[PDB]
């Protein structure tokens, strides 16, 4: 190895942006399912 | 020809030059350190710690 | 404190890990093209090329 | 200073991630070739004439199998015991038909496992350890060489060798039962006692240590965090677990010595698998197990059945059905 | 098929010779006791 | 007759990205409970 | 030859020599006697070809692609006996005994394995003239038996003269008035006999040694596994050798 | 189509064997 | 002929429990980076 990277950061996702990203996936799953099942 | 009774499976003459140049190419590496040493230096141990 | 859309900007001031990342995209592109072409040979049928 | 001394210093260095050693010079090229051919022959390999009757048995995943049924098929009955490498096969298609990769995998396996065993010796020498972990590993090496090497020798063909698979294992065990009666043989009896006893004393020793652990944690965190690595204090009250087992059976049946205790855990399985692997070996040369068929008779002389006669009728069912086309003559001499 | 065969005897007696001349390389003296 | 690879498209198109976004939230709350130093940091 | 007969058994074995027919030396004529009986006719093919649908530039006419044999050295026929009867117009041959079948398997492009029984059973040869000459050329029909004798058991355990006759691990197929008649073809095992046409051609004779030998060409039909598939036409070529006595 | 799942389970199992050997949590004294 | 509900059994039997065990590791390392107070806690 070498030394520890000084470019370590942390990732954040608040409770607000969770519900956006969940609803984004389910609505795209509702929309595109009917075409994939054909 | 599988069940021929030939030495080390050497079917053709070309495979010998493979064997001789394999043992000797590492033998010559080995003689670069452990060769050309004194063949007349003993010990009363069970194990020798002479040199490199 | 990075958002999820800035997580890969830790490699801006790090050339040594800029390569290791660019090698990992390469190992996924090359692994795709190998495993796609293995998938296509199980599906291809050379019975009638006409 | 020399190039060889700077290479011997690296190849015997314990400062490597994995110790290579001088046995790794022929462990690693052997086992990586047994591996890289096994993954290809298990996934993509055409069917193989095993019975020598030109009825090819599928064994790979691309030819409609799964994890259970798929298997690297042993070589042909037509080859038998002959050495069949790639260069003595005139094409790879002729090699893969006649059971090619079974000999390439097995022979590079038994060299690599007998070199993995000597590698366990070598690092014990360079670390200051007493040497004999590799003697305990002799017991599965004895058993691997019994079903892949010794049993094809005494039966005269690699086709009787063990198929590299899961359903092929149970084709091997049942046909070995009908032709050799392994369950009545006292060396399979001495290794069933080796692994039933081995799994007993494993879970019996592992419970008495875990029973007598010393308080070093709280009830919120894990039990395992009361052991700091490399500590010099003993992590369990061994007097406590001795007084428990000294009352659970009686007093004199308990090892107070932890060294003699941890030796008996290494004795019992390993001796049980040395003896078992020399059961397959002595039954490779058709010295079968016991045969008590028609042993109990009345005074009239009529045969009174026993449990061995019921066991015989199970052996007669597998004997008349194994290799149902390969036989032409009334006695399975092979 | 006689071109592959040449390649194997190279690779075998390469590593076999590393094995043979490995233990001839004063191998008992390579212990943590002394030297 | 429907395509039987569409069940794998939808139910992994739901679950795999949605379980991803849950993970970025759980480690967000763990870092906030990590710094806070009381009863949950450990 | 007599050169092969010089060797002992330990010098021939493992060398692939016993597979190969002899090489006759020189050319002359030999006359078949009234009681003339053919002694050591061996046939060995040197090339194989299976009729397929070939991928030309724009067309798909049927052509022969060749193939690689995969059973190793087991293809040669040997020791084929038979009397040589003299019809007035044309000399004839009818084989009687000897090893007159050699099962083998060739592989096509694509990975398809085509087994076929290579045989000369019940051969009626007819050739121009009376005496064997370097221009002599005889041939005729032979009967191919099936590749499997009827007591062969398939993976389910079904044969023509033994075994079951239904899908033995599918016990709900024989329910109803129809039964299992949807898979009827894979239950009925039919022994099949087809025809084959070989064409031999003598070109080198010894009369001082009474042994002939030349080039043949044989066509026949591959196997079907008792009606499991459509058999395919197999052409082969090679060299033979015979002792005319 | 069926054997594609079996292959993915096998090489996926060999991935986590690779990461367990080389990226192991190295134990340390003190 | 295979059962088409087995793809959903296996590929969710892999992914759903295996993505679960990843989450317990990521929040474990986030709590350790949370308490540590340097460059990653936030
Ligand atoms: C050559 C290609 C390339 C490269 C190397 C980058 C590199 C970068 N971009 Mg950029 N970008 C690109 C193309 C590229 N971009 C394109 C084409 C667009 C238009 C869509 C954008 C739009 C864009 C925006 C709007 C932003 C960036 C940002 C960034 C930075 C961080 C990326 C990050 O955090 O994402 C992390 C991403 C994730 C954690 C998940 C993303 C999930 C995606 C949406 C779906 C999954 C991807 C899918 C599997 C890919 C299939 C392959 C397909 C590309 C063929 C980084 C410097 C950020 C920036 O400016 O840095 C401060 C930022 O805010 N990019
Ligand atoms: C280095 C480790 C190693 C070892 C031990 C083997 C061993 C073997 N391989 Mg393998 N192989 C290896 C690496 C290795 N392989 C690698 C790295 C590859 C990838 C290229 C292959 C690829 C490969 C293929 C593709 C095939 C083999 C095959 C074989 C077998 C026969 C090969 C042969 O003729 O050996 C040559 C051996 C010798 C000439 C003998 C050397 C022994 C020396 C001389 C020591 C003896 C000392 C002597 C007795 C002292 C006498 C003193 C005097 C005074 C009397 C054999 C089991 C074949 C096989 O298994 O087919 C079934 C086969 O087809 N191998
Ligand atoms: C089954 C494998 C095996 C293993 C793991 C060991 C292990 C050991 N042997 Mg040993 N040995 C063996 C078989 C084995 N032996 C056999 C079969 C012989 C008789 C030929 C010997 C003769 C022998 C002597 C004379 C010496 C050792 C020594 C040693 C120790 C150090 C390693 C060394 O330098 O030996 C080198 C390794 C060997 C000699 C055997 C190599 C075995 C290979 C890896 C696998 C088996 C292949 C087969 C036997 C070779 C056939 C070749 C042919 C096909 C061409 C170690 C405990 C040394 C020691 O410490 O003694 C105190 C020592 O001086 N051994
Ligand atoms: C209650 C039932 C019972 C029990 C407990 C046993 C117990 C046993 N039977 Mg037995 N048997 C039974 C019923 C039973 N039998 C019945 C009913 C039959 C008749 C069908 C048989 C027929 C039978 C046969 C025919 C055989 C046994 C054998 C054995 C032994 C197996 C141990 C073994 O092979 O490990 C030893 C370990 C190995 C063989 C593995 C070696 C692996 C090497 C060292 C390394 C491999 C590494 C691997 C490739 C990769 C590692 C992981 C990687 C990711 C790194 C054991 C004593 C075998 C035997 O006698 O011993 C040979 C045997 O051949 N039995
Ligand atoms: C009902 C419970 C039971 C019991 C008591 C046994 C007992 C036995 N089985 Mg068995 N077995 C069982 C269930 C049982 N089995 C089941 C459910 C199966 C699977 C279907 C098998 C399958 C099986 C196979 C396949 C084989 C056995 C064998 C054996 C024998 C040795 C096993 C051994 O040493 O294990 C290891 C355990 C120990 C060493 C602990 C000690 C066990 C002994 C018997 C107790 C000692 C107490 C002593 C007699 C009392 C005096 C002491 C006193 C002074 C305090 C032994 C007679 C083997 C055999 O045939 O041997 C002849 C054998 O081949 N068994
Ligand atoms: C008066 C009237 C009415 C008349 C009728 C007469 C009458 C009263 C009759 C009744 C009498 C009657 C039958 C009573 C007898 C009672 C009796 C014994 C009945 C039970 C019957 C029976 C079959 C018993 C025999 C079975 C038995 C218990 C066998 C014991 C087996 C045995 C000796 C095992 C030892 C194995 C062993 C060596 C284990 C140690 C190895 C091991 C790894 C242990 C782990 C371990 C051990 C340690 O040591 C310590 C330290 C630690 C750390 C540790 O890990
Ligand atoms: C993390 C998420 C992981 C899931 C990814 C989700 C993606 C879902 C969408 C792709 C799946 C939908 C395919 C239909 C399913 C189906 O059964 O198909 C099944 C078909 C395969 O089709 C099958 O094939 C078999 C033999 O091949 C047999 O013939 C079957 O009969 C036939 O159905 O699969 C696909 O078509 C997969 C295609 C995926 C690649 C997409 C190519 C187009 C991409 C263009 C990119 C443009 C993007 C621009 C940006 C916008
Ligand atoms: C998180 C993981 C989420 C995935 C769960 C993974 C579980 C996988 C195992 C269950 C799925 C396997 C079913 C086969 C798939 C298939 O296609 O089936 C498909 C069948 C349905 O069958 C379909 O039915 C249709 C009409 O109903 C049509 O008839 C179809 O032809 C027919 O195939 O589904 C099941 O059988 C699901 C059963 C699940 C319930 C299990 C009951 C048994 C439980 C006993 C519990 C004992 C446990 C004791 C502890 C051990
Ligand atoms: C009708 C015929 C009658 C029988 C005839 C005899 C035939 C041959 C018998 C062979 C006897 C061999 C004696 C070996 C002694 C020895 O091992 O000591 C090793 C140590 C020494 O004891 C330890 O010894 C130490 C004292 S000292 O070393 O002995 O001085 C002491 O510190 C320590 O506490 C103590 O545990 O003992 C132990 O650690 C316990 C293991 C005992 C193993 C013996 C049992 C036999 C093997 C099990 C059966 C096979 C297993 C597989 C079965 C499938
Ligand atoms: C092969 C591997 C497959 C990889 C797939 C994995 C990645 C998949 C998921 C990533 C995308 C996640 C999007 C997160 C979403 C997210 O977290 O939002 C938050 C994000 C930015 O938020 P901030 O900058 O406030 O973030 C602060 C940080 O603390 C957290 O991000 O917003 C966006 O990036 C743009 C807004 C998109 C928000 C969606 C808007 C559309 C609303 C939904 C519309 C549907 C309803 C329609 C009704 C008609
Ligand atoms: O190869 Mn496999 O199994 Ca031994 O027995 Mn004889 O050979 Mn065959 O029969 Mn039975
Ligand atoms: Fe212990």
């Amino acid at each position: 190895m070498t030394g520890p990277n000084p470019n370590k950061q942390a990732v954040e996702l608040n409770r607000t942006s969770l519900y956006w990203g969940l609803l984004l996936i389910f609505v795209l799953a509702v929309l595109f399912s009917s075409y994939f099942f054909n | 020809t599988e069940g021929t009774n030939e030495w080390f499976g050497v079917d053709d003459l070309r495979l010998l030059a493979v064997l001789f140049l394999g043992h000797w190419a590492i033998l010559s590496l080995w003689l670069g350190s452990y060769g050309d040493s004194n063949e007349d230096e003993d010990f009363f141990g069970e194990i020798d710690y002479s040199a490199r | 404190a990075l958002p999820w859309y800035r997580v890969h900007t830790v490699v801006l001031n790090d050339p040594g890990r800029l390569i290791a990342v660019h090698l990992m995209h390469t190992a996924l592109v090359a692994g795709w093209a190998g495993s796609m072409a293995l998938y296509e040979l199980a599906v291809f049928d050379p019975s009638d090329p006409v | 200073v020399s190039l060889w001394e700077r290479f011997c210093a690296w190849i015997t260095s314990t400062e490597n991630r994995l110790y290579i050693g001088w046995f790794g010079c022929l462990m690693f090229p052997t086992l990586l070739t047994a591996t890289s051919c096994f993954i290809i022959a298990f996934i993509a390999a055409p069917p193989v004439d095993i019975d020598g009757i030109r009825e090819p048995v599928a064994g790979s995943l691309l030819y409609g199998n799964n994890i259970i049924s798929g298997a690297v098929v042993p070589s042909s009955n037509a080859i038998g015991m002959h050495f069949y490498p790639i260069w003595e096969a005139a094409s790879i298609d002729e090699w893969l038909y006649n059971g090619g990769p079974y000999q390439l995998i097995v022979l590079h396996f038994l060299l690599g496992v007998s070199a993995y065993m000597g590698r366990e010796w070598e690092l014990s020498y360079r670390l200051g350890m007493r040497p004999w972990i590799f003697v305990a590993f002799s017991a599965p090496v004895a058993a691997a060489s019994a079903v892949f090497l010794v049993y094809p020798i005494g039966q005269g063909s690699f086709s009787d060798g063990m198929p590299l698979g899961i359903s092929g294992t149970f084709n091997f065990m049942l046909v070995f039962q009908a032709e050799h009666n392994i369950l009545m043989h006292p060396f399979h009896m001495a290794g069933v006692a080796g692994v039933f006893g081995g799994s007993l004393f494993s879970a019996m020793h592992g419970s008495l240590v875990t029973s007598s652990l010393i308080r070093e944690t709280t009830e919120n965190e894990s039990t395992n965090y009361g052991y700091k690595f490399g500590q010099e204090e003993e992590t369990y009250n061994i007097v406590a677990a001795h007084g428990y087992f000294g009352r659970l059976i009686f007093q004199y049946a308990s090892f107070n010595n932890s060294r003699a205790l941890h030796f008996f855990l290494a004795l019992w399985p390993v001796v049980g698998i040395w003896i078992t692997s020399m059961g397959i070996s002595t039954m490779a040369f058709n010295l079968n197990g016991f045969n008590f068929n028609q042993s109990v008779v009345d005074s009239q002389g009529r045969v009174i059945n026993t449990w061995a006669d019921i066991l015989n009728r199970a052996n007669l069912g597998i004997e008349v059905m194994h290799e149902r086309n390969a036989h032409n003559f009334p006695l399975d001499l092979a | 098929m006689l071109t592959l065969k040449i390649l194997v005897y190279t690779t075998v007696i390469f590593f076999v010779s590393l094995f043979i001349f490995g233990f001839l390389s004063s191998d008992p003296s390579r212990n943590p006791n002394r030297k | 007759e429907v395509q039987f690879g569409a069940y794998l498209a939808v139910l992994l198109g739901t679950f795999l990205p949605a379980l991803f976004l849950v993970n970025l939230f759980i480690q967000t709350e763990a870092r906030k409970a990590g710094k806070a130093g009381g009863q949950d940091s450990d | 030859k007599s050169q092969i007969n010089e060797l002992s058994y330990l010098q021939v074995k493992g060398t692939g020599l016993a597979n190969r027919c002899a090489e006759v030396v020189g050319e002359d004529s030999i006359k078949p006697k009234p009681g003339a009986k053919l002694v050591d006719m061996c046939i060995e093919p040197k090339a194989w070809a299976v009729e397929e649908e070939v991928g030309k530039a724009g067309k798909t006419e049927k052509k022969f692609v060749n193939s690689k044999v995969m059973t190793r050295q087991t293809y040669t026929l040997d020791a084929i006996e038979g009397p040589i009867t003299v019809d007035g117009g044309k000399i004839t041959f009818n084989e009687k005994e000897g090893i007159d079948y050699a099962a083998t398997t060739v592989q096509l492009p694509g990975g398809e394995r085509v087994p076929f029984l290579f045989t000369v059973k019940d051969l009626v040869a007819k050739g121009n003239g009376d005496t064997f000459k370097p221009g002599f050329q005889m041939g005729g029909d032979f009967n191919t038996p099936s590749y499997r004798t009827g007591l062969f058991l398939d993976p389910k355990g079904r044969g023509g003269t033994t075994g079951y006759d239904m899908a033995v691990a599918l016990p709900a197929l024989q329910l109803g008035e129809e039964g299992d008649a949807e898979l009827f073809g894979e239950n009925n095992k039919v022994f099949d006999i087809t025809q084959g046409r070989i064409e031999m051609e003598v070109n080198k004779v010894n009369a001082e040694d009474s042994e002939i030998g030349g080039v043949f060409v044989a066509t026949q039909l591959s196997d079907t596994d008792m009606g499991s598939k459509t058999p395919k036409k197999v052409l082969t070529k090679g060299i033979f050798y015979a002792k005319v006595d | 189509m069926e054997a594609l799942v079996y292959t993915f389970l096998l090489i996926g199992t060999l991935m986590v064997i690779f990461f367990a050997v080389f990226f192991r949590e190295t134990p340390r004294i003190l």
